[PDB]
Parts: structure tokens; C-alpha cells; sequence
């Protein structure tokens, strides 16, 4: 609503080559917006931003530190333990995201959300663990073999629950500079890859625009064409997207065409390329 | 198990002037596992020093990677995108082209 983020949330991909290699990689994010490294070997951090901590103190934020680095040596110095019990075949990869998010007007509901194999395994829900049924046998195996450690659990809800929300308001505000900010777009025109040979692949590049939303469309005059194929927004390292979008037509109509694009960041003053001659 | 092949997209990140250094991107995306290999080549041959952003996937848990470099490109100067992952059969190579 406000321009910009609306969920904090951590991230966990630990990969297990076997028995006694496991390599675990972590981050923090805000959306797409990555704001926390986790420098693994060591067992620090990383802050991306001077607003990456979040009007929390060089006490507490420290203090998450050991629970996250702890934790993470946990997990794996486990799984390697009962990798026999829950009958795991090596090499297997557990990913977790966990964080909580804002809702149109004051209530804030988090998650917690881990997956083996690829595939779902388990889900918290009003704070408890729920098997996925992606997950079967060992889903279930796991999900109550690990209830009966109210410390976890204790952990697990406050910072799900408690410090979460008391952390993304943080955040959100301790942030609100830049990731409110607005970059204009760019964008160049451009023909290639021929379908079928006698028509054109109009093609309407878009890059450096943030926010992420935006608009993007090949029009001839007050109308559009909507066989226009809306690209992906890829990404550039920078916080800004990129964004193709190709039109297909034939040699003559081509001409008189333009690309209009709007965005948060214009103002009405969109932007727009008209289907030139020639010079590519 | 489950077992999702690299999707690889590589593209500039400001429309290329011959002569006029830009940002050769190449977003890897969907896999995995993780364990994944990319390298950006320049004619050939995998160019030094290339960043790319930290492990992280998605609601479906594939994964996904930017890897980019700083460049300037020519008219000559053919640039792609290695990527070798255990779902592919022999590396794959997707070339950047101004005009995609
Ligand atoms: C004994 C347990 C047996 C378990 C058997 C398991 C069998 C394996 C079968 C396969 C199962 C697949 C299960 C997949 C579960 C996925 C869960 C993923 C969840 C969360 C993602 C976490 C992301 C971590 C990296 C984050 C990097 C962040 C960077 C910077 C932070 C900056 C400040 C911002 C703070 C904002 C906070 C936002 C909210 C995030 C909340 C996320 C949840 C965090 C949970 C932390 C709990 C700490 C627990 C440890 O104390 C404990 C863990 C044990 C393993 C089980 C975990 C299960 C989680 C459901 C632990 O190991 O304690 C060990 C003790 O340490 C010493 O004191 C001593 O040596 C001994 O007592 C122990 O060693």
C-alpha cells in the first residue's frame, strides 16, 4: 500500500552430501530485497543497509545471532543423527522460509514453512507443527518427535510471533528511506528472432525501474494490441527490474506502433517509443 | 524427489552502444537442487571477476541466481551464459543478443 516491502522473512537452504558434510546457506529478506546476509563458515552476519538491523540494538540484534547461529549448528549436528532413523538417503536438501507479514490495516500473521526433497514437509500453524501431507510417514514422524521440546517451540513462537512484527514495523520504518524511493525507468525498442518469416518480433525493452510494479504495453494510438507477451521482471543487481515484451506482427503494420510505459515513478508522463524505420 | 531444470535468461542492463560499457546479466532460475555452475563467457571464454547474487528460491522451492558483469561490447564480441547443472546433459550455453 505504502510502496515497498510487507514481510520480513528468513530464508534456509541446508544441503546434505552425507553423514558428516552438510553445507548450510541463509539470508534476510524484504521481498525480493535482500537486507541480511549470513556469512556461514564464521556464524555472523551481514547487514546490507545501514537500516538492516531495524531500530533494534547492537544488543539484541547480536543476541539473534547466537539463537540463528546456534540453531543452524543445531539442525545439522540432528539430522545427521537421525538420518538413519527417518531413513534418509544422502544427498538430500531441506529448504525453510519463516517471517511474518502486514495486512490491509493491522494484523499481522507470520509463518513458518519448511520443505525436503523439493517438495512441502511441514507447515506451523497457529503455532504448531503440521505435516504436510507432501511429507507422509516422516513428516509425521518429524512434526511430533520434535514437539516434545517446548524450549524449541518456545523459541520458535516468540521470534515467529513476538519477534517478528516488533522487528518488520522496525524495519519497514527504520527503512522507509530508500525503499520508498523511485527510480525511473529507461527503455529502447528493437527487432529480432523472426517468427515466421515475412513478420516482425517487436521487441520493448524496459530496465532500471523501482518499484517493481509496472506497466507496459504495444499500442498504435489511444488502443493496444494485448498479443503483446508480457516479459518476466528479471532483476538487476542494483534493486531495479528489467522487463522484455515482445509484439508479433507483419512488415507493413509494423510502422505507427509505439510502446507506452507507464509507473509509479512517471506520473502520467509515461513513456513512449514509436516503431521507427530501418536503423533497427 | 524432485529434480526442476535451470531456466538461464541473459540480457544487458541498459541497451547496449558498441563502445559504451553496460551490465551483462544472466538470471538463472527454477532449479534444483542448488548445486548449480555459471559462468558468462566472452567469446568464448569465462570472464574473471563476476558477482552474483546470494542463494534463494521461491513459493515452489526452485531455486534461482543473478549472475552479472561489468562489460562493453562491440560489434564483434560474442557473450553467453554457461550453465551446468545436474539436470542438464552437456553444459548449457545461451548467448546474449542486443537484439533479443
Ligand atoms: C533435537 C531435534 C531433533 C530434530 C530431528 C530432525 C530430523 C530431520 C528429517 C527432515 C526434516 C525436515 C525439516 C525442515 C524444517 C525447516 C525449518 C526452517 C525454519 C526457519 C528458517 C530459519 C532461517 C535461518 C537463517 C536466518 C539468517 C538471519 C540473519 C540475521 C538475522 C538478523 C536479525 C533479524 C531477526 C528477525 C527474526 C525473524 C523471525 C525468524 C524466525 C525463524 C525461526 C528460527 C528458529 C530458531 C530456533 C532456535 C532453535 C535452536 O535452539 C535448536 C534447533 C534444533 C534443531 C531443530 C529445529 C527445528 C525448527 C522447526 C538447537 O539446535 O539447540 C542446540 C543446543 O546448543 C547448545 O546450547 C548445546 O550444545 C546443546 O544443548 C545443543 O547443542
Amino acid at each position: 500500500a505504502f510502496q515497498g516491502p510487507t514481510s520480513f522473512h528468513v530464508i534456509q537452504t541446508s544441503s546434505f552430501t552425507n553423514s558428516t558434510w552438510a553445507q548450510t546457506q541463509g539470508s534476510g529478506w524484504l521481498d525480493d530485497l535482500q537486507i541480511h546476509g549470513w556469512d556461514s563458515d564464521s556464524g555472523t552476519a551481514i547487514f546490507l543497509k545501514p537500516w538492516s538491523k531495524g531500530n533494534f540494538s547492537d544488543k539484541e540484534v547480536a543476541e539473534l545471532e547466537e539463537i540463528f547461529r546456534v540453531y543452524i549448528f543445531g539442525f545439522a549436528r540432528e539430522v545427521q543423527d537421525f538420518a538413519g532413523d527417518f531413513q534418509m538417503k544422502y544427498p538430500f536438501e531441506i529448504q525453510g522460509i519463516a517471517g511474518c507479514e502486514l495486512h490491509s490495516g493491522g494484523a499481522i500473521v507470520s509463518f513458518l514453512r519448511g520443505a525436503l526433497g523439493g517438495l512441502d514437509f511441514l507447515s506451523v500453524k497457529n503455532a504448531s507443527c503440521v505435516p504436510s501431507p507432501e511429507g507422509g510417514s516422516r513428516a509425521q514422524k518429524f512434526c511430533a518427535l520434535i514437539i516434545q521440546y517446548q524450549g524449541i517451540m518456545e523459541t520458535v513462537r516468540i521470534l515467529l510471533y513476538e519477534t517478528c512484527p516488533r522487528y518488520l514495523l522496525g524495519v519497514l520504518n527504520a527503512g522507509k528511506a530508500d525503499l520508498q524511493r523511485q527510480v525511473k525507468p529507461e527503455a529502447w525498442l528493437s527487432s529480432g528472432p523472426s517468427p515466421g518469416p515475412g513478420r516482425l518480433q517487436l521487441v520493448c525493452h524496459v530496465s532500471g525501474f523501482y518499484p517493481k510494479p509496472v506497466w507496459v504495453m504495444w499500442m498504435r494510438g489511444e488502443q493496444e494490441q494485448q498479443g503483446t507477451q508480457l516479459g518476466d521482471i528479471l532483476p538487476n543487481a542494483n534493486w531495479t527490474w528489467y522487463l522484455r515484451a515482445t509484439l508479433d506482427v507483419a512488415d507493413g503494420e509494423a510502422a505507427g506502433l509505439s510502446c507506452r510505459v507507464k509507473h509509479s515513478s512517471l506520473e502520467g508522463q509515461d513513456i513512449i517509443l514509436y516503431w521507427g524505420p530501418g536503423s533497427g | 524427489m524432485i529434480q526442476r531444470t535451470p531456466k538461464i535468461q541473459v540480457y544487458s542492463r541498459h541497451p547496449a552502444e558498441n563502445g559504451k560499457s553496460n551490465f551483462l546479466n544472466c538470471y538463472v532460475s527454477g532449479f534444483h537442487p542448488s548445486d548449480i555452475e555459471v559462468d558468462l563467457l566472452k567469446n568464448g571464454e569465462r570472464i574473471e571477476k563476476v558477482e552474483h547474487s546470494d542463494l534463494s528460491f521461491s513459493k515452489d522451492w526452485s531455486f534461482y541466481l543473478l549472475y552479472y558483469t561489468e562489460f562493453t561490447p562491440t560489434e564483434k564480441d560474442e557473450y553467453a551464459c554457461r550453465v551446468n547443472h545436474v539436470t542438464l546433459s552437456q553444459p548449457k550455453i545461451v548467448k546474449w543478443d542486443r537484439d533479443m
